[PDB]
RNA sequence: AACCUGGGGAACUGAAACAUCUCAGUACCCAGAGGAGAGGAAAGAGAAAUCGACUCCCUGAGUAGCGGCGAGCGAAAGGGGA
RNA sequence: AGCAGCGCCAGAGAGGGUGAAAGCCCCGUAGGCGAAAGGUGGGGGGAUAGGUGAGGGUACCCGAGUACCCCGUGGUUCGUGGAGCCAUGGGGGAAUCUGGGCGGACCACCGCCUAAGGCUAAGUACUCCGGGUGACCGAUAGCGCACCAGUACCGUGAGGGAAAGGUGAAAAGAACCCCGGGAGGGGAGUGAAAUAGAGCCUGAAACCGUGGGCUUACAAGCAGUCACGGCCCCGCAAGGGGUUGUGGCGUGCCUAUUGAAGCAUGAGCCGGCGACUCACGGUCGUGGGCGAGCUUAAGCCGUUGAGGCGGAGGCGUAGGGAAACCGAG
């Protein structure tokens, strides 16, 4: 409980660091470790596999996990705030000055 | 906490107005059998102490 | 002194006061110590050798041993063991003769009046709670922020407005105390606020 | 005036001594160097030599207690007439206790040097002499009975 | 866990030996109570023709007094409070 | 998130986090909402149980092995004291208001209170449990336990009782090649950094080792010191650093002692742990407030690192005497 925080599974702004700037979509989010998988930390691991099975297994430089607050959530205008607003009936949540 | 006087010392000692400690002379209640009526009056009277004069106040100090 | 500064919509009709002339350091220093003081609160406390888990067994024979000579493990020397004369906890506080209280305040305010930074205010166009008005009304009153201001008024809604600002520490018109007269270099309170400070000493 | 500069005016000095140094006081304890320093010797002061104390004197103390305890009577407070003449008015109990010298003191006695004021003073008791000094210009009002 | 009440109840130690005394009704064993337990509406206090259940704090007071009148031990009424 | 530039919020500039030092990036903070369910709840309201009178006659009742007395003891400040009051193991043993207990033996007087049946909230104590705060600790500390500890291990048992925290921002935790049986290395590669490489931050000291400089096989020593000389090393020189050839001189440290280099004590060496404190009262000194006055204690009100109120009480203004008493004596 409470462990949620900013955004999900959607478009974001990362004012991290190696990636600063840069823009995608935020393919995971581990709550875990209140970290997050966008397009930017991408580095390389050498290793072969950890399991045996499959030979091959990637020397692959896949995206590395990121910390939730490095990346910012965005709309129309880019990179906003999050408030939230009470529909006619449900719960949704408008950005610094618009919808959704 | 809290001092206690020491009562057998006030039963028998009063300190004086300015500082000073008086009490009965001693040896006139027993020995006596017949002694120049000098020695039995110089007796009735009380006296000052010296030293542990200070000894004693530090007793009767609530008091 | 006496002449003190005083602030309304009418315009800054300077008054006088009462509050004496000597100042005396050390007296001021007394109060502020016992405030700092009356404060503390005796929460650091150590376990001493008695109140501590071990056993009470006596470790060896002490003798044809060979060894040393010991007790429990609990003594002292023995690191694990127990504290020799760590903290307990305590009052640090004591009761500052009452005369003193009322000389120390009266001097820390004459003392900030003498320098001329006593301003006894009325007028405030500061409505609500809002920080904005508030930071206006000062900016046309003469306080930049670039002093620290002690400022002290009944109303609970001028609170508001100075509460989160930094450079200022709001007070209650009881609240009058050396230290936080002292520790601000300037002091600025409401004329009502002034009556009651004039209550306790005037 | 800055939190800088108030400090102790020159004579406060928390200077405690620390008898584990090397230099000053030392291997010993700021004053040792013996035995029976150790953990406390006996008292002494009223109490030790080990011969019969100095409890040689002799209680002549009368009246030094008894069973039930003390017994109620009621007790003068000697209160002087030239402290009396300090204030004018009319010198009653209610004045002295209310300010002054009596202290709930049961009963009031004014008496001895000084020089009298004139004004009715109600006291429960007055000295010889004390009431010379009123008769001279005053009244002498004594106590109740009741 | 500790707090509480009742039944039973030490010694070291202090007294610069020690036996009364002190440590202490403490340590501890036991029975019971509960968010508390105990106490509680006068066959009271005690000197004021006064007070007005009980408990708790401040004071009274290291007073009164007890005491191999040694070492030590140590109330109550009354007054201010909850 | 530093620094420079231009802004903004603040009933919120407590704090924590984010690759380092952010009010405005994240979680919060100020301010403000909220329970179908269970618990709690006279604070507000309602209801019931219950209770409430004047004068006169009668003298029926008003707590029994009890009061009371005596023997033995306990409790209280009370240690047998002149020894009451309360309680009661043993023996004797009443009365019902013309009754009966108490006011420190006992008696009379005056006054107090109604024993021998029971119940009663609050204020009070504590802290296993939750939270908040710290001129509290920071892994030899702090709880015995920051770590799968009342564990391992020890003891027949009761019981005793440890040690042991930290890669980095991220695992990116080092593919592939080389030596090797492996372990471990050497390249390569990641990383800001790899003597941050995995019980991995920093990484001290004792202790072991490799390389270099000065030095030593006719020499006698608490191991140093003073001098001169030689060799090497920083600077042009003047100077300074290192080393030791010869000469002069020279009885370890601590403790304990009349006396120790002592053939008196203690110490293998290094690192860490380790001993004059606090509470109340007292006495002298000292800084300061007030002054024939000075000062508050519980507590109440305020605050949430604010004070104020509260004179009950204490010390002081008179002493002397065992006391009655007297009083500048
Ligand atoms: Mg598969
Ligand atoms: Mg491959
Ligand atoms: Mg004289
Ligand atoms: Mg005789
Ligand atoms: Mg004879
Ligand atoms: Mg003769
Ligand atoms: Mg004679
Ligand atoms: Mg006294
Ligand atoms: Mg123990
Ligand atoms: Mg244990
Ligand atoms: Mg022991
Ligand atoms: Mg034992
Ligand atoms: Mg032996
Ligand atoms: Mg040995
Ligand atoms: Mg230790
Ligand atoms: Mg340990
Ligand atoms: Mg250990
Ligand atoms: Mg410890
Ligand atoms: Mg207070
Ligand atoms: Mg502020
Ligand atoms: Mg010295
Ligand atoms: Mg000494
Ligand atoms: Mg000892
Ligand atoms: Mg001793
Ligand atoms: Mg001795
Ligand atoms: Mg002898
Ligand atoms: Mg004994
Ligand atoms: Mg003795
Ligand atoms: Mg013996
Ligand atoms: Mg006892
Ligand atoms: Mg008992
Ligand atoms: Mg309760
Ligand atoms: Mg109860
Ligand atoms: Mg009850
Ligand atoms: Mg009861
Ligand atoms: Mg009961
Ligand atoms: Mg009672
Ligand atoms: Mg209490
Ligand atoms: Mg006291
Ligand atoms: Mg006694
Ligand atoms: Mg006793
Ligand atoms: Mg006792
Ligand atoms: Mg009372
Ligand atoms: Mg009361
Ligand atoms: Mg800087
Ligand atoms: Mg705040
Ligand atoms: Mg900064
Ligand atoms: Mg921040
Ligand atoms: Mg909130
Ligand atoms: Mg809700
Ligand atoms: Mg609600
Ligand atoms: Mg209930
Ligand atoms: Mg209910
Ligand atoms: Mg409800
Ligand atoms: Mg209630
Ligand atoms: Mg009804
Ligand atoms: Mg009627
Ligand atoms: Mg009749
Ligand atoms: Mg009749
Ligand atoms: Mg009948
Ligand atoms: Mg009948
Ligand atoms: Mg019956
Ligand atoms: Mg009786
Ligand atoms: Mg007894
Ligand atoms: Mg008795
Ligand atoms: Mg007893
Ligand atoms: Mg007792
Ligand atoms: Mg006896
Ligand atoms: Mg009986
Ligand atoms: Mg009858
Ligand atoms: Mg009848
Ligand atoms: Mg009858
Ligand atoms: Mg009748
Ligand atoms: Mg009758
Ligand atoms: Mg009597
Ligand atoms: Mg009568
Ligand atoms: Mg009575
Ligand atoms: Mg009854
Ligand atoms: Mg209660
Ligand atoms: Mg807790
Ligand atoms: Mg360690
Ligand atoms: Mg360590
Ligand atoms: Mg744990
Ligand atoms: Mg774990
Ligand atoms: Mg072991
Ligand atoms: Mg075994
Ligand atoms: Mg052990
Ligand atoms: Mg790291
Ligand atoms: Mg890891
Ligand atoms: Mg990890
Ligand atoms: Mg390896
Ligand atoms: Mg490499
Ligand atoms: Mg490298
Ligand atoms: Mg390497
Ligand atoms: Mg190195
Ligand atoms: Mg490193
Ligand atoms: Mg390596
Ligand atoms: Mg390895
Ligand atoms: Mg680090
Ligand atoms: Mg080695
Ligand atoms: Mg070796
Ligand atoms: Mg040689
Ligand atoms: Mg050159
Ligand atoms: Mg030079
Ligand atoms: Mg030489
Ligand atoms: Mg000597
Ligand atoms: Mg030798
Ligand atoms: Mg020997
Ligand atoms: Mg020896
Ligand atoms: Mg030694
Ligand atoms: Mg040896
Ligand atoms: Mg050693
Ligand atoms: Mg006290
Ligand atoms: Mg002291
Ligand atoms: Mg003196
Ligand atoms: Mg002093
Ligand atoms: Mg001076
Ligand atoms: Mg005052
Ligand atoms: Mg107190
Ligand atoms: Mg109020
Ligand atoms: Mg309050
Ligand atoms: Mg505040
Ligand atoms: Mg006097
Ligand atoms: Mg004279």
């Amino acid at each position: 409980r409470v462990k949620m925080h900013v955004k999900k599974g959607d478009t974001v702004l990362v004012a991290s660091g190696k990636y600063k700037g840069r823009v995608g979509k935020v393919k995971e989010v581990l709550p875990k470790k209140y970290a997050v998988i966008v397009e930017g930390v991408n580095i390389v691991k050498k290793a072969v596999r950890v399991s045996p099975k499959y030979p091959q297994g990637g020397f692959i430089e896949k995206e590395a996990p990121l910390h939730a607050s490095k990346v910012r959530p965005i709309c129309p205008a880019c990179g906003k705030p999050t408030r939230v607003r009470k529909k006619f009936l449900e719960n949704g949540k408008k950005i610094r000055v618009c919808a959704k | 906490p809290k001092m206690k006087t020491h009562k057998g010392a006030k039963k028998r000692v009063k300190i004086t107005a300015s500082g000073k400690v008086v009490a009965m002379k001693t040896g006139k209640r027993h020995l006596n059998w017949q002694k120049s009526g000098k020695e039995i009056r110089q007796k009735g009277r009380k006296f000052v102490l010296a030293k542990p004069e200070a000894e004693r106040i530090k007793l009767l100090l609530p008091y | 002194m006496y002449q003190i500064p005083v602030l309304s919509p009418s315009g800054r009709r300077e008054l006088a006061a009462d509050l004496p002339a000597e100042i005396n350091p050390h007296l001021l220093w007394e109060v502020v110590r016992w405030q700092l003081a009356k404060r503390r609160r005796g929460t650091a406390s150590t376990k001493t050798r008695g109140e501590v888990a071990y056993s009470g067994r006596k470790i060896w024979p002490q003798k044809h041993t060979g060894r040393a000579r010991h007790g429990d493990i609990g003594a002292p020397i023995f690191v694990g063991g127990g504290v020799v004369f760590g903290p307990k906890p305590r009052d640090y506080s004591y009761t500052l003769p009452k005369k003193v209280r009322k000389k120390g305040l009266a001097m820390a305010v004459a003392d900030r009046a003498r320098e001329g930074k006593l301003l006894l205010v009325e007028a405030f166009a500061g409505v609500n709670g809002k920080t904005k008005e508030f930071l206006a009304w000062a900016k046309e009153a003469g306080l930049d922020g670039s002093e620290s201001v002690l400022l002290v008024t009944g109303n609970e809604l001028v609170r508001r407005a100075a509460r989160n600002l930094p450079w200022v520490v709001t007070l209650a018109p009881e609240g009058l105390n050396v230290y936080d007269i002292v520790r601000t270099e300037r002091l600025v309170m409401d004329l009502d606020a002034w009556e009651v400070f004039q209550n306790r000493i005037g | 005036d800055l939190r800088p500069n108030p400090g102790a005016n020159k004579r406060r000095k928390r200077v405690g001594r620390g008898p584990g140094s090397g230099h000053g006081k030392t291997a010993t304890r700021g004053h040792k160097g013996q035995k029976s320093r150790s953990g406390g010797l006996k008292d002494p002061r009223r109490f030790e030599g080990g011969r019969s104390t100095t409890l040689m004197r002799l209680p002549k103390r009368g009246m030094q207690g008894q069973v039930p305890g003390e017994i109620k009577r009621p007790r003068y407070q000697g209160v002087n007439l030239k402290d009396l003449a300090r204030f004018e008015g009319e010198v009653t109990p209610e004045l002295l206790v209310r300010a002054g010298l009596l202290k709930k003191g049961y009963r009031l006695k004014i008496l001895g040097e000084g020089e009298a004021k004139p004004l009715k003073v109600v006291a429960h008791a007055f000295s010889k002499s004390a009431l010379e000094k009123l008769k001279a210009a005053g009244g002498e009002p004594v106590l109740l009975e009741a």
